[PDB]
RNA sequence: AAUGGGUAAUUAUAGCGAGCUAGAAAGCCAAAG
RNA sequence: ACGGAAACGCUUUCUAGCUCGCUAUAAUUACCCA
């Protein structure tokens, strides 16, 4: 669960409780996770955050349920992304959407997933 | 004066283009690289952003005598067909290259087409262990064609400039067909034949019959 | 102008088969006279949901029977007396051989695979096929593109490392990129009255036989005349294609010599040209860096098809004979092909 | 009604760096193809002219003869904008100013 | 039947519902059905969810005839196919869909099978 | 041995995710008186 | 027989210029099962 005002600090946390690549001293402490996996998710939610401007909840109800197809099969592929969205709680908060202002809270959670994996390293 | 000519030519595909569009909605188990497409007739779409992106970096190596590193390092015969942000009078620069639609819809449907993107699955393989990677990505057909329009400003600045231009239109549309307007290019996927090559004008007073001379040349 | 065309005359010796994924299955096609008719499905069912049909096709598909001549849609066609043959899709003639040598067991193929076709329906060879096999007769003569292509530490003999051969933006760095460099455009595309369908017979070592599989493969007939036309731009790039009349030989020469040695020589076709090897049956060992995989390649298999006593069994089909088999039986390689450059 | 989804279509787009051969890419927010777009103007008539009126809409229909060839707004040398101005119709709403005589100019 | 708030739930259920070889004790729990033979399902069902977006819905109802010719019939082959049609309500769901939108939905409801069978195991 | 069949794997990978220029001017007013 | 009466925050102004969705990539591997 996340609420308006920890939504990044939880983000910020997941981050840090992802693991890195403790071996391959090459720039190490750098993750097994991949920034081209973790932006193949955002291009999922980024799309409905600016739809959520514009349409209604009542039509954006299929690509909703949508996320938690791709979420979910993004994590059966590689065992990163599996961590993922174990340490960010994102399976449990995509099935807390049910409007239009935590559909836009949960698209802005990604961002912040991205923004401090971009930062982090 | 002021006039404004138009090229109308005709793009012909051979080996038919990829350009690219997100779609991340897409699917699963089908197209992972979409072709660009019009919202309305989800038809195959060359967009002039990837006309004139090719047009200056083709000429970048024809009409640049300094090597440029940016735009707006251009050679001043670029500068004043395309445009840059860092000069002063070139900003506004003396071509609207106008997006192509899939004009021969027709005669497509005429010949035995199901649909007008086909689909190639593509196959990293892995040169150790031998082990696969497919993608599907979706290019436009291999007889399509596309109505290229090209509007061209005469302001009071073009003594006679405009045929010293027009050496340079009829070097990047030549210099097209031996590359490959985006996508892959490298593996097939752009080669063009740029048909009817057809000047005219549309608004001022510009005799174009010294014009088609050297586009028909 | 840099761009130094080329015109690469691929001459096809064994069958080649490439691309397209999907297959039809063994209730997809109709053997009645000596072609092979695939129906478009769609309209396959249409029209015999038309003629009340569609209860017993569904029970038609669910039975398996002996005998399988009656199991392969001539049967249904043939006991439920059907004779328009007004459906959508193609034929391609037959092979000749195409099923074990037995008369009775005609039209007993299951699984054909699709050969790539363009949206008109028409069979081409695409340029990224052919260029995926002028990389590995890149890859493999060149010594710097072998010392190690190394499983990295980060994988199970896992990959090529992708960073052997330089590619890729190289931020502050210039932008080489050599098979950007190399462009091989699509071929013409030609006609589907030059498919076959060829079976794999897989030759192996230490048991001298030839055991056949389920798997048909609609391929090109052999001796057809196809052409590339592949442009260079670099001195670098314009010094690699010129030297594919060294490479593909030293490639074939490096070949014959690791895996196709210890076969019988009698089923090895001749050269006549430049060799190359081109998709979809040519083994493992011409889609990798084949002195690079000895160790890693024969991980991937803990299974009931295993690729036992080190390199897999040879691949081999039959087809027709025309002008070259070197043995009797009709043994060609799948991927023997012949090409010979010339610039424009 | 048809099979529109989104008012606004959102072309993907790059740019490449010209040594370096880097990409730069870019989102950018666009009007989809088949919009009709309600377009009126007011031309008021003051009499302090009195004579100026049919030699004003000569300029009027130049000037959208001339955003027609170039591209009202935005990108508009990449492709965008071209507009295409339809169904023009001259009705006067208040005052008495024959209308029918003049739209002809406008055909 | 299915809606579009629920389709991934059924189809994260059908899977879970779906047995497990529960003899031969080699990376135990496995299932019976296997993802080379899941996957030549939705191979009929995504050539399909592109020309849904493509075409009218009034050229498609020739192969949308035809996704019941050949779920069946991989069910015949195959008696773990036969319990995954079973299991999740595919002859069901595919003689229900009427639309467009039905039909992006029952090929997002496949995608959503493949998803899950990967996940789990 | 015949005969009936295909079976498993991969379903895109790695990147870039916008950059720079302009960020309010000129009138009225005030000033000059 | 209101420090009140009278008084448009108004006129002028393109969110614009330049920019390739691009770069690499064979639909391929193993050959057995009942």
């Amino acid at each position: 669960i996340l609420t308006d005002e920890n939504y990044v600090d939880i983000a910020e946390k997941a981050i840090l409780k992802l693991e890195r690549n403790t071996r391959n001293r090459k720039n190490p402490d750098a993750f097994f996770l991949t920034t081209s996996k973790l932006r193949n998710l955002l291009s999922l939610t980024s799309t409905l955050f600016d739809e959520s401007k514009v349409k209604e909840y009542d039509a954006l109800l299929d690509r909703i349920a949508y996320l938690r197809v791709q979420f979910v099969y993004q994590a059966g592929r590689e065992i990163a992304v599996k961590d993922l969205i174990e340490k960010a709680q994102i399976l449990e908060a995509l099935k807390e959407i049910k409007d239009r202002e935590t559909l836009q809270r949960f698209c802005r959670y990604m961002e912040a997933l991205v923004a401090y994996f971009k930062f982090y390293g | 004066t002021f006039a404004k000519i138009k090229f109308s030519a005709q793009i012909r595909l051979e080996t038919g283009l990829h350009i690219g569009g997100s779609d991340a909605f897409a699917a699963i188990g089908a197209i992972n690289s979409p072709v660009i497409k019009d919202p309305i007739t989800n038809l195959p779409i060359i967009p002039g952003s990837s006309l004139k992106g090719k047009m200056r970096t083709l000429l970048a190596k024809v009409y640049n005598e300094k090597v440029a590193e940016k735009p707006s390092d251009d050679s001043d015969i670029l500068s004043r067909l395309f445009g840059n942000s860092k000069d002063k009078r070139f900003k506004m620069g003396r071509l609207i290259f106008r997006d192509a639609f899939l004009s021969n819809a027709d005669e497509l449907d005429s010949l035995g087409v199901r649909s007008y993107t086909e689909v190639k699955f593509e196959n990293t393989i892995d040169r150790i262990t031998a082990e696969a990677n497919p993608r599907q990505i979706e290019r436009a057909i291999r007889n399509s064609t596309f109505d290229f329009e090209l509007i061209y400003e005469i302001t009071d600045e073009n003594e006679n400039q405009v045929e010293e231009d027009f050496k340079v239109i009829r070097d990047g549309l030549k210099l097209l067909e031996l590359d490959y307007l985006g996508g892959s290019g490298s593996r097939g996927y752009g080669k063009v034949a740029f048909e009817n090559l057809k000047a005219t004008t549309v608004f001022g007073n510009y005799d174009v019959k010294t014009l088609n001379e050297l586009l028909t040349a | 102008n840099d761009y130094r065309t080329f015109k690469l005359s691929l001459l096809t010796l064994a069958p080649i088969h490439i691309g397209n994924g999907e297959k039809y299955t063994s209730r997809e096609f109709i053997y009645e006279n000596k072609k092979f008719y695939f129906p478009d499905m769609g309209k396959f069912y249409n029209k015999m949901v038309e003629k009340r049909l569609a209860e017993k096709f569904e029970a038609f598909l669910i039975q398996t029977r002996p005998n399988a001549r009656n199991n392969r849609l001539i049967s249904f066609l043939n006991d439920n007396r059907i004779a328009e043959r007004s459906f959508g899709g193609y034929s391609i003639s037959e092979t000749g051989l195409e099923s074990d040598k037995n008369p009775n067991s005609a039209g007993a193929i299951n699984e054909v695979n699709k050969f790539i076709r363009d949206a008109f329906g028409n069979p081409y060879i695409p340029g990224s096929s052919l260029k995926g096999a002028i990389r590995t007769i890149l890859m493999n003569t060149t010594p710097k593109w072998n010392n190690e292509n190394a499983v990295n530490d980060f994988g199970r003999f896992p990959k090529e490392n992708k960073n052997l051969i330089p590619w890729g933006p190289k931020k502050g760095k210039e932008y080489d990129d050599l098979f950007n460099a190399i462009r091989v455009s699509d071929s013409k595309p030609f006609d589907n009255k030059s498919l076959i369908l060829v079976q794999k017979w897989d030759y192996s070592a230490k048991t001298n036989k030839a055991k056949p599989l389920p798997l048909y493969r609609e391929s090109i007939s052999p001796l057809t005349k196809i052409e590339f036309e592949i442009t260079t731009t670099t001195d670098e790039a314009g010094r690699l294609i010129e030297e594919l009349g060294k490479r593909a030989q030293a490639f074939y020469k490096d070949y014959k010599a690791f895996f196709l040695s210890e076969f019988p020589d009698d089923k090895i076709q001749a050269n006549l040209q430049y060799p190359i090897y081109l998709g979809a049956g040519s083994g493992a060992w011409t889609k990798t860096l084949f002195k690079q995989a000895d160790g890693i390649l024969q991980r991937r298999y803990s299974r009931m098809k295993t690729k036992m006593v080190k390199k897999g069994v040879l691949k081999l089909t039959k087809a027709p004979l025309k002008t070259l088999v070197k043995n009797h039986e009709s043994f060609y390689e799948m991927g023997k092909a012949n090409f010979m450059i010339k610039e424009i």
